[PDB]
């Protein structure tokens, strides 16, 4: 899996 | 940041907030590195949504303003071409965002420093990552700038079985992954500084945990690998 931004 | 205490005030000066406009004010969104004065480093998937963004640099607090921040708009953004939004385990997970002025460099401003091209780090090296991103999985932005001791998990490691896998490429880093520190939602785009000849140089930049949360055994946060894009970074500054 999960990129670390809001959800990406 | 998980696992992470708040920074002393200004002590990352690379490190960047990328933010996009929100109503009548503004969002943190991701992590980025100042390169040049007119150059931020980020993650491609922080730049997948056209918005209005802007960079602050000289940043602590994100709640109040302190003077020692600029707020400058990013211009123009340029996603690695082999960039694909819908397979981040194929990497490529980097952009870099031309800023509309230059930033003026200070004590709370400087550029980061990036690895000599196809730097690769011992395994368990030492690095730290910063960000504002969630304090805990599923938790709470953090208003301070936060950092984490992260060592590096190797590549043989990392992209083993009970690891990664095939998921980690040769084009990544992963640091961490012992379920305690890690980075965490808020925090990508960001970088991972490593100690190298006693100088903290950026080989990462924040893409992804597990989806199962920020902290997981086994499961170390994956960054891209700097190292590997010296001559795209390069070349992209060099054309724009
Ligand atoms: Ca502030």
């Amino acid at each position: 899996x999960q990129t670390t931004e809001f959800y990406v | 940041v998980v696992g992470g205490t708040e920074a002393q005030r200004n002590s990352w000066p690379s490190q960047i907030s990328l933010q996009y406009r929100s109503g009548s004010s503004w969002a943190h969104t991701c992590g980025g590195t100042l390169i040049r004065q007119n150059w931020v480093m980020t993650a491609a998937h922080c730049v997948d949504r056209e918005l209005t963004f802007r960079v602050v640099v000289g940043e602590h607090n994100l709640n109040q303003n302190n003077g020692t921040e600029q707020y400058v708009g990013v211009q123009k953004i340029v996603v690695h071409p082999y960039w694909n939004t819908d397979d981040v385990a194929a990497g490529y997970d980097i952009a870099l965002l031309r800023l509309a002025q230059s930033v003026t460099l200070n004590s709370y401003v400087q550029l980061g420093v990036l690895p000599r091209a196809g730097t690769i780090l011992a395994n368990n090296s030492p690095c730290y990552i910063t960000g504002w991103g969630l304090t805990r999985t599923n938790g709470q932005l953090a208003q301070t700038l936060q950092q984490a001791y992260l060592p590096t998990v190797d590549y043989a490691i990392c992209s083993s079985s009970s690891y990664w896998g095939s998921t980690v490429k040769n084009s990544m880093v992963c640091a961490g992954g012992d379920g305690v520190r890690s980075g965490c939602q808020g925090d990508s785009g960001g970088p991972l500084h490593c100690l190298v000849n006693g100088q903290y140089a950026v080989h990462g930049v924040t893409s992804f945990v597990s989806r199962l949360g920020c902290n997981v055994t086994r499961k170390p946060t994956v960054f891209t690998r700097v190292s590997a894009y010296i001559s795209w970074i390069n070349n992209v500054i060099a054309s724009n």
